[PDB]
């Protein structure tokens, strides 16, 4: 059970990142889980399964990152709440 | 703890078993009445699985005793919500919360 496919990686990543932020108030830790996963997407899809994942969920995940980056400048936690609304939508669809 | 007061009745029969996802509409507000979150305002219900510690204790115990179609006022103690830490930038420390929640269906 090593998470190799993108939906597997995002599912375990979003679970862990939410546990850090909502469970433990650890914004830094949340970002340390998420930033690498977004960077993986930004490298681009390499396989067919990555391509179809990207077509389904790429826009939503990209927008969640923009809300997080809004938070980085604003400091307004409501912007992280927006991001988590988008991340939860992805999480349910890949569960 | 949590106090459940029925606003609108459900069927009084279909209660959520563990394993099922509860689909709800909610409106969360502080003790004074100021809203902090509402699924109704977004026009998109909230889905979550019960008894997995997914949500705050007031929901875990409160929503468990609701029937399908029921709408209720959940007054939740701070130790049954976010406690001393709170939820930074939304819910402060030692906050009594009030949720107007409607159990729409189970999936
Ligand atoms: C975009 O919106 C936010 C919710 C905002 C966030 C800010 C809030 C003030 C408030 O505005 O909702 C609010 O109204 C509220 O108070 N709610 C929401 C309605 C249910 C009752 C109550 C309320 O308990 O919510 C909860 C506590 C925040 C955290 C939890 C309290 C119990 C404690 O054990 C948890 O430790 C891990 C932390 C948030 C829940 O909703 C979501 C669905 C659950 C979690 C984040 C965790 O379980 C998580 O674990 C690892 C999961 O498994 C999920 C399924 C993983 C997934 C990848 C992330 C989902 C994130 C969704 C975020 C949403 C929907």
């Amino acid at each position: 059970g090593v998470a190799i496919l993108w939906h597997e990686m995002w599912h375990e990543g979003l679970e862990e990142a939410s546990r850090l932020y909502f469970g433990e108030r650890n914004v830094k830790g949340m970002f340390e889980v998420l930033e690498p996963l977004h960077a993986m997407m930004e490298r681009g899809p390499q396989t067919l399964k990555e391509t179809s994942f990207n077509q389904a969920y790429g826009r939503d995940l990209m927008e969640a990152q923009e809300w997080c980056r809004k938070y980085m400048k604003s400091g307004n936690v409501k912007d992280l709440t927006q991001a988590w609304d988008l991340y939860y939508h992805v999480f349910r669809r890949i569960s | 703890g949590v106090q459940v007061e029925t606003i609108s009745p459900g069927d009084g029969r279909t209660f959520p078993k563990r394993g099922q996802t509860c689909v709800v509409h909610y409106t969360g507000m502080l003790e004074d009445g100021k809203k902090f979150d509402s699924s109704r305002d977004r026009n998109k219900p909230f889905k979550f699985m019960l008894g997995k510690q997914e949500v705050i204790r007031g929901w875990e115990e409160g929503v468990a005793q609701m029937s399908v179609g029921q709408r209720a006022k959940l007054t939740i103690s701070p130790d049954y919500a976010y406690g001393a830490t709170g939820h930074p930038g939304i819910i402060p420390p030692h906050a009594t919360l009030v949720f107007d929640v409607e159990l729409l269906k189970l999936e």
